[PDB]
């Protein structure tokens, strides 16, 4: 009896799956490459002195 | 005269360059108060984000 339920029930979960698959692959295939930046600020540390420009 | 006044161009050029250091120090005193309160307040936000990604674990 049951082998048209359980066909349905297989293509259904496979069509599923597949879009789900079609998205994962390429997911994970780049997940590290999408990193950023630090952006780190130089609190006018590193100067010693006044600076050689005409601002200071 | 030119002993208090050398001796003032020299402490005024070191005050000059202390208040340099000072405001250098002082514009860094600045730059790490803001990237400490940007980093704090990332890192107030990771934690209201934490909480919020527990809450919403």
């Amino acid at each position: 009896m049951q082998a048209l339920l359980g066909a349905r029930a297989k293509e259904s979960l496979d069509l599923r799956a597949h879009l789900k698959q079609v998205k994962k692959e390429d997911t994970e295939k780049e997940n590290r490459e999408v990193g950023d930046w630090r952006k780190n600020i130089d609190a006018l540390s590193g100067m010693e002195g006044r600076k050689k420009k005409f601002e200071s | 005269l030119d002993k208090y006044s050398e001796a003032l161009k020299d402490a005024q050029e070191k005050l000059e360059l202390a208040e340099k250091k000072a405001t250098d120090a002082e514009a860094d005193v600045a730059s790490l108060n803001r990237r400490i309160q940007l980093v704090e307040e990332e890192l107030d936000r990771a934690q209201e984000r934490l909480a919020t990604a527990l809450q919403k674990l």
